[PDB]
């Protein structure tokens, strides 16, 4: 062997260095994808992020080598929690406290329904199908029900601009997408674990509704601790700031995993985490390394969504697909009717609730613009062979469904919705406003605002 | 059950609204003599902090007595009650409710103005602008605003053009969402 | 199984909620080891990451936990292109370039001076020692050399302040650290290959030898290929700037991998991926992205460093020792006898062919003030044990040498070298600058300055 | 081998040296009768480019003669040679080496000066400095800056003080280093 250490060893940098291609793919069709004059305000990213998976696993068929997959640890250790961690830390906290009644009744409540009628409505279809979508069962199929509902409304937001999306309508759709994506994981582990358990009891639904609320609440109290912590570590760090953006990362890290080490929510937790710590910081840390903050979960969330885009592409054009078209056809247009019916009716309760109402202009584009991605189909990717038999034909679902949501009801969102402050003003927007504020403390009915003031006279006595 | 039909007349709330609000006032009431008076009013924890707060305080009451009963409490705080579409569409003679798209802005200039004389002027408004905004700001700032925003509004020619010009100025602000309080039941 | 989901299964999240702990205690640290009035300033930053390091091993000794290893693919892959690039990077390249020279005397001349002579007095204590140092050999022994002589001064310069270090020594210390941490590791891949060809002749050193600059200049030939990719891709992120640091980061690592590919110098690709796209980044990145790309760098080498030091302290209170009095302190006395003459000798060759003479304070600071870890260690713990069964015994002697030049070489450095510009100066400093160049011009010597311009020129032929 | 001994007597330097330079001076010969003049020097690529680059070409020239011959080049470059420790120091008698202290300040000081008359001047400064720095910056800019450095460099009292001071105020600046070159064998 001439020249000793020379080799072409290539076995031993193939994660890494695929890995990097696939990112390095990714960024160059993203600063290709903002060049082209008009074309970041009609289409959203989320289908820049399709085509490059679709590009990087056609690449993949055509070289021959065998796809790479998801760990199922991976995704749930390496890749989630920095999605959720860029979701649930730049939430604005006003925003969100003020509406948060209508935030957990989209996201929660509308979440269930969502899971729930997919899974009765495709249950009712198997039932009534042909005979390879027999024998999937109400579990199985209310599990698949559950994981295509975990969606993303707020890439829709791409394709709008700060007209048509008020503070009202974003922050709704924020909230959605986060406790969606929440609540989703939440029932996927719920449902994962009771079609093993070969008889379901009116017992077993009390003991799962219950572990709901106790794996969602026990997510947000480990949040809550993890961020109290970081909150009060972040005050001693002002000697060294290199480190100030890794005690962020850190604690909202550990939060998750200390969640997810109990099965609790693990989502909940980041999310309660960030947004605990993140007023308590960005105070005691510098501008730089809050700038970077910002930065590290841009474009590490970035990473894993291109991540998981690729792993999508990946799988759709070298993966095994069990088609049928009863089933997808079905899955389609019951996506579809399932979130207009939550959308409507959940706004139709919650208007009568409440001062400002929802209009149909955002009424539309929450049932008509949440798209898929990213968790529906990773989640779905993660099923078992051996449980749930069929999970390949829910994964055709499931990408088909991302594929009709993300091309079809989110590049024909904006060309469908656009066609269905002088001194005084200033001063009296202000005036009505003590006025009203003053009016609601005379009256007394604890509202938000009692409640809001009751939080900053806590946060008064801690400082 | 008490006599509640006359204000839910007067006012136009539903029951189970004024049950609660008199629920509210007989915890506020520390008292059945001082049914309601200014000091009552004034020791609530948070409206003293609020710049408006004592205007607030001598808004509801209708003269110079210092005491509200429970009704003229009602009265009083009506006029947030939000506008309801269907109901105020109904039925259309005369407007018997108080919480008009007139009335929410006439509780307004009862507020500005110092004397129920109509008289928005640059002593009004530059005194509610000194309480809004904190007292180290620069007189000659609030001068500014204060004299601009009576320029622009005055169609009058006084300075003045104070309440029919103020609907004018103010009907380009929704008043049905900004200054009006759902009461739960 | 009542309550369904809930469960307490910590084996699913071990090796991440332990790694997080980890980085936890070492930033806790941190944020403890500033707090002290003046102690930064006396003990280096590798004190606190051994000590750090022996914590966590005590922990781990303690609890009983299996205690974690480096996988040899973990460290040359995800472990050491963070600290090579974060060293590599903001490399001052004026004053590198200056007195490249010097730098590369140092360390490539130096750094192979310290490997022989350390290969070689360990094979001769080896010879006339016991019966258990007997058998080591002259390639298993030279190896040895090579791995402990990684070194890196520049934690010294941490003890000291912008007095007592000019830009002449903190250059040469910052570049002997950088290319000794490349040398280094050529030098163990070219030896754990020879020491398996069971007859070394004299063909097979030149061959050896060939394959040392083949390897090296291999590295830096594929790093300024990609720092060059690099620099062109800079110009057109600026419309999506969030993967402005993502490219760095991306482009320095596959150059990295592409080394390592071929089996070339990964360190030198790294190191000249990113002294290329430096001067080309910076001026089409944003302010707030190259501010991040500092601190990603910062932050991910300081947990790599991090990481590597609890290697070394599991390893030391919870691993294999196989102490021997002759072998260790015979390797404690040589490692400090040929840092001495190598710095002396190099130091004597060098200022004769110079202007800028090195004072006898900075030939003590690179002499007494080299101190090993994080490369050393970790080279010599990577070592298999089929192929060099002694490598237990080299491991302690690179953990003595690393506690010894750490703790005794740089703790009394500092309390030991102290004790062993008016408007014409200004004026008259530019002109006799002026004045000196243009003599040098006029002589032409073909020094520096003349290749700095011609630099310059192709500079500006190519924006 | 040419006569180059008398040159290794006058300038000080070693055969290699010597025969290195000649080398570069037959490569900017372009024509052995203009053995080196002002042209000569100015198409070299560079130094027209450095702010004192005329001043160099015209500062190893004796007198007003327009030619160089490569001994006179020698001697005018020898100025540069790094002083040598114990080559200073091994005998002691007459100042014959010009590569000292003074000789290396002197070169500065017939550069800085007009003419050979040792007139540092506030004109001399100002020209000086306006060739150094860009053409764009302030002449009052410039005027403080000379000035300046005028009133604390004279010690004399008629703004001169123009080279028993010029070495007092360089003392603190170490022209061994900063003003030398070593030519590559």
């Amino acid at each position: 062997k001439a020249f000793p250490v020379l080799g072409i060893d290539y076995t031993h940098v193939r994660t890494p260095f695929e890995i990097s291609l696939w990112i390095l793919l990714a960024c160059l069709m993203k600063i290709g994808f903002h060049v082209i004059p008009t074309i970041s305000s009609i289409v959203p990213e989320s289908c820049l992020l399709i085509v490059v998976g679709l590009l990087v696993g056609g690449l993949i068929k055509g070289v021959g080598e065998t796809p790479p997959f998801l760990q199922s640890d991976v995704f749930f250790l390496f890749l989630l929690p920095p999605i959720i961690l860029d979701a649930g830390y730049f939430l604005p906290l006003r925003q969100f406290t003020e509406n948060l009644g209508t935030i957990l009744i989209f996201a929660v409540v509308g979440t269930l329904w969502n899971a729930f009628f997919l899974g009765g409505l495709m249950y009712a279809v198997c039932l009534v199908g042909g005979e390879q979508i027999n024998n999937i069962g109400l579990l199985d199929n209310l599990l698949f029900g559950s994981i295509i509902s975990a969606v993303d409304p707020v890439a829709v937001l791409a394709v709008f601009e700060e007209i048509h999306i008020n503070e009202l309508l974003h922050i709704l759709v924020f909230g959605e997408s986060l406790l969606n994506d929440a609540v989703t994981v939440v029932l996927y582990h719920l449902f994962e674990e009771f079609a093993n358990y070969e008889h379901v009891g009116i017992v077993d639904i009390f003991l799962g509704f219950l572990s709901f609320f106790v794996v969602a609440l026990g997510g947000v109290l480990v949040g809550v601790v993890y961020g109290v912590i970081a909150a009060f570590t972040s005050r001693f760090t002002s000697h060294i700031r290199v480190i100030e953006p890794l005690f962020v990362f850190l604690y909202s890290y550990m939060a998750y995993l200390s969640a997810e080490l109990f099965h609790l929510s693990g989502i909940m937790a980041l999310i309660a985490s960030g947004v605990v710590m993140r007023p308590y910081v960005e105070a005691n840390i510098s501008h730089k390394s809050h700038t970077t903050i910002k930065y590290f979960l841009k474009m590490w969330s970035s990473v894993s969504e291109t991540l998981i885009f690729i792993f999508l592409g990946v799988s759709t054009v070298a993966g095994s697909h069990h088609w049928n078209w009863t089933f997808v056809i079905s899955t389609l247009l019951f996506c579809l009717i399932a979130r207009v019916l939550g959308v409507l009716g959940l706004t139709w309760f919650i208007n009568k609730f409440r001062i400002v109402k929802l209009t149909p202009k955002d009424q539309f584009i929450i049932a008509y613009g949440g798209l898929r991605g990213a968790i529906a189909f990773s989640l779905g990717y993660l099923l078992d062979k051996k449980h749930f038999p069929m999970c390949d034909l829910f994964l055709t679902a499931i990408i088909t469904v991302i594929f009709f949501t993300v091309f079809v009801q989110g590049m024909t969102i904006r060309p469908l919705v656009d066609l269905l402050r002088s001194i005084n003003e200033e001063i009296h927007t202000q005036f009505l406003d003590h006025l009203l504020t003053g009016i609601e403390d005379i009256c007394g009915h604890y509202g938000h605002h009692h409640w809001k003031d009751k939080l900053n006279r806590f946060n008064k006595k801690y400082v | 059950d008490e006599e509640l039909e006359e204000i839910k007349k007067e006012t136009g709330f539903s029951h189970s609204q004024i049950t609660r609000l008199y629920s509210r006032f007989t915890s506020l009431d520390k008292g059945e003599n001082g049914t309601l008076s200014r000091e009552d009013f004034q020791r609530i924890p948070e409206l003293a902090i609020n710049p408006l707060g004592d205007r607030i305080i001598n808004a509801f009451f209708p003269e110079g007595e210092d005491q509200v009963n429970f009704r003229g409490f009602m009265r009083t705080l009506a006029h947030f009650r939000p506008i309801e579409d269907n109901e105020k569409s109904k039925d259309v003679n005369g407007p018997e409710p108080l919480n008009s798209r007139s009335n929410k802005l006439h509780f307004a200039f009862r507020l500005y103005d110092l004397d129920k004389d109509e008289k928005i002027s640059r002593d009004e408004l530059l005194q509610v602008l000194r309480m809004m905004v904190g007292v180290n700001i620069s007189d000659e700032q609030l001068g500014s605003i204060a004299d601009r925003t009576i320029q622009e509004a005055d169609q009058d020619g006084d300075s003045a053009a104070s309440f029919t010009e103020f609907v004018k100025v103010l009907e380009k602000v929704d008043v049905e969402q900004k200054m009006s309080i759902r009461f739960l039941h």
